């Protein structure tokens, strides 16, 4: 009873929203690498992956609305990966911002019944503000329960991306998942993603202001059980 | 390396 | 030579670390805030629990906002070099991002920042745990029928409730969250990794607690705690 | 039970 039931006929949906190009009301280079890395990773995890690209904020809201009205009865879990510009509490559609809460709420235990009591995972590769990390040298269940919000970055802070390799967080996320999804619990996997990102990445910039900076992702868990993909 |  | 397993924080320093508890029960009249009955049960529970985990517990009661800030500065300026970790527990009125001294608000960030890796050097690379029992807003949950490391790394913030929501306290039993926190620690700190322990706390609070009120607005409500983790390794108390 |  300490781990989620993950042997439903279907693992669940993995929705990937990849916003690369924003209306001229900048281009997020290397995000396609991430979108590709995630598709492959969650394919191996036996998720039903749907990749979307370059969605307006209206499209994002309606995409998430429709997915939440689907019947998830045969599915163990739900995954949504958000790839875009962001601010604290905010993700950008191609033509502007939308409140993260507004997305999360379609899947509340009371509004998406076929996911009640099943893990709902939101993986957010976006800025949570404009701070840089300079580093240092070494009524029966709550409607908000059973969400996991894996943030690329601490609140208030930039999230780093590499134009060639993909974002730091997704790079590390996919790598740890590949190596450890058949061994470790999900929080313990996410904790190595924290260490990988914290220890192996350091920004290189011609602009002193953005040079030699660091990043620590942020695991936010409302889960009530342990999660194993295996 | 670029900020998102 | 010899091979790896550095997946876990080094917890065998000569000392486990400080466990600071700020217990705010009685608030200045001028603030408009109610007495937090039952918080004394929490404060005792916490002291005994973290005593058994071999922490050096310091209980503080009814501190003003200035005292809270000065306390955490002083403690951040201690030499922590022989200590495995740092633990801070806050028991008070609150709002999102805010804990209340007896006479006013303190920014939670202002407290957390004293312990940043660059700012408290003898805790650099060591687990910094903040346990926050307080409101994060006024939402009720009605439930449903079933440069080399980041300066922000190695913090864990175990909040009693979700972002934006009330946090519940029982005047006789103590707060739902601290009740469950202590109990799971007693039961599992010799068996489980810390994140898995906090997950049982999430389950216990979610499953076993529901509000009973004569006020329909506040009756039959639910709560889920919020684990926020910047940890880079596994944390075991053995 | 009371809000905190």
């Amino acid at each position: 009873d300490n781990s989620y039931k993950m042997d439903y006929p279907e693992m669940g949906l993995c929705i990937i929203i990849n916003n690369k190009n924003f209306h001229k009301s900048t281009s997020r280079s290397g995000t396609d690498v991430d979108a590709a890395n995630l598709r492959e990773t969650f394919r191996n995890l036996k998720y039903e992956v749907r990749n979307k690209n370059d969605l307006t904020r209206e499209e994002i809201v309606e995409l998430m609305r429709d997915v939440s009205k689907e019947d998830h009865s045969k599915r163990s879990s739900f995954v949504c990966v958000l790839l875009s510009h962001g601010e604290e509490g905010i993700i950008f559609g191609t033509n502007g911002p939308v409140d993260l809460k507004k997305i999360f709420n379609f899947f509340r235990g009371d509004r998406c019944r076929s996911l009640t009591g099943k893990p709902k995972l939101f993986i957010i590769q976006a800025c949570r503000g404009t701070e840089l990390d300079c580093g240092i040298e070494t009524h029966k269940i709550p409607v908000e329960a059973d969400f996991l919000y894996a943030y690329s970055t601490a609140p208030g802070y930039y999230s780093w991306r590499n134009s060639k390799d993909g974002s730091w967080f997704i790079q590390s996320l996919c790598a740890m998942l590949k190596q450890y999804a058949d061994k470790l619990e999900f929080m313990h996997i996410l904790t190595r993603v924290n260490r990988k990102v914290a220890t192996e990445f350091e920004s290189f910039s011609f602009d002193a202001t953005f040079h030699a900076k660091k990043q620590i992702p942020c695991i936010v868990s409302m889960l009530t059980k342990e999660l194993y993909f295996y | 390396d670029e900020v998102d």
